[PDB]
């Protein structure tokens, strides 16, 4: 369940970095 | 946010388990090889039996996913201590129901039990992803992650159990499953990117990738053996997927037209909005018979695209007078894949807990 939350959290960072 | 389609999602059913009478084989192996009292590990055998019974009747929630991962790992721990694989001394029959035919399939191989549990892990994640209404950002992100976990389970199964034990776990069917789950994860991410009001070019690229995943699933669904095995499931899935191909292509070109608008490319804006409207019109034709959830998403999107196209063409015809490019002269939208099968480690002590059979050596 801790691995799951990290994947959820990564989604915010993925879009921020992609959007630039 | 009203810009979110909230289309329904596909999920996979869990397979039904039959018998796996491992206890007598473990007891015989302990006495024959390890030379010990064959009753010395009854407490361990009871723990694994209770875990199996919980795993084959798994609660449809996040806790159920942890049950399946735990049981999957304990099966690896057992196989490392007692040889129960194909042709090995302690192998016993393992029976599971093949889900599309409903017929029982038996193998004298503990890795068959592992494969089915791993399949059901992917199926359960797909159910949990599909169950959410995706009204909130959190619901979108949690569903996205469930679909990535589902793809990860099916991908791990495909790679590490490469000889199919049953036709519902064949390489080509598992590839269909991975592509469908990745398409659905990417669709959930698209909804979040529209809820977040991200830049139009990013929304366009994310939606173009939804299309690419669904095109790959659609090709797999047209395979004659897949179609014959899935039967009417293939017809149902293909209708939804084919509709979503055109819907998310429309969304991609809608957002390319918005990027054109932002750059004052008013002739290019007309071309993308026209393309978006044509794609949406095809999605509507392909959506005949679909539930009102689908029809409402199409209807709300038609409000947006139909009005923007008419306004854009009127503005260009009478104000800006820019050339309208032919569709083939523009650079296609390249997908932005931002989802992946999430890696699985079946023997991670964090998910398995302590090894039930640690005393057996």
């Amino acid at each position: 369940d801790s691995y799951f939350k990290a994947a959820v959290s990564d989604l915010d960072k993925l879009l921020d970095d992609f959007e630039q | 946010m009203e810009a979110v389609p909230r289309m329904p999602m596909i999920w996979l059913d869990l397979k039904e388990a039959g018998d796996f009478h491992f206890q007598p084989a473990v007891k015989k192996f302990v006495l024959k090889n390890y030379g010990e009292n064959p009753e010395a590990y009854n407490e361990e055998l009871k723990k694994l039996e209770l875990l199996r019974q919980n795993a084959v009747r798994v609660p449809r929630d996040f806790e159920g996913c942890s049950v399946l991962r735990k049981y999957l790992g304990q099966l690896h721990y057992l196989q490392s201590r007692v040889p129960m694989g194909s042709g090995q001394e302690a192998a016993v029959p393992v029976t599971w129901t093949e889900i599309f035919s409903g017929k029982s399939v038996a193998h004298e191989d503990i890795k068959y039990e592992q494969a089915c549990i791993l399949y059901n892990l992917g199926a359960l994640h797909s159910m949990l992803g599909a169950m959410d209404k995706r009204v909130s950002e959190e619901g979108m992100k949690v569903s996205c992650t469930h679909f990535q976990c589902a793809a990860g389970a099916f991908a791990y199964l495909r790679e590490h159990f490469p000889q199919a034990y049953s036709v519902d776990m064949s390489r080509q069917i598992l590839t269909l499953n991975v592509n469908l789950m990745l398409g659905q994860a990417q669709e959930c991410l698209l909804e979040k990117s529209m809820l977040d009001n991200r830049k139009s070019f990013l929304v366009a690229r994310i939606s173009a990738q939804v299309v690419d995943y669904y095109k790959e699933a659609c090709r797999a669904l047209e395979n004659p053996d897949t179609a014959s095995l899935l039967g009417r499931i293939q017809k149902d899935w293909k209708k939804l997927v084919q509709m979503k191909i055109y819907y998310f292509a429309a969304v991609a070109h809608l957002h390319m037209g918005k990027q054109a608008e932002e750059q004052q490319k008013f002739g290019e804006r007309v071309a993308y909005f026209q393309s978006a409207l044509d794609k949406l019109n095809e999605a509507i034709k392909l959506a005949k018979g679909q539930p009102d959830t689908v029809q409402d998403a199409l209807r709300f999107t038609m409000d947006v695209i139909g009005g923007k196209y008419n306004s854009a063409k009127k503005d260009n015809d009478f104000i800006y007078h820019e050339a309208v490019p032919a569709l083939d002269t523009l650079q296609p939208v390249k997908g932005a894949p931002l989802v992946k099968p999430l890696p699985v480690n079946p023997t991670d002590p964090a998910v398995t807990g302590p090894d039930i059979f640690a005393k057996l050596v």
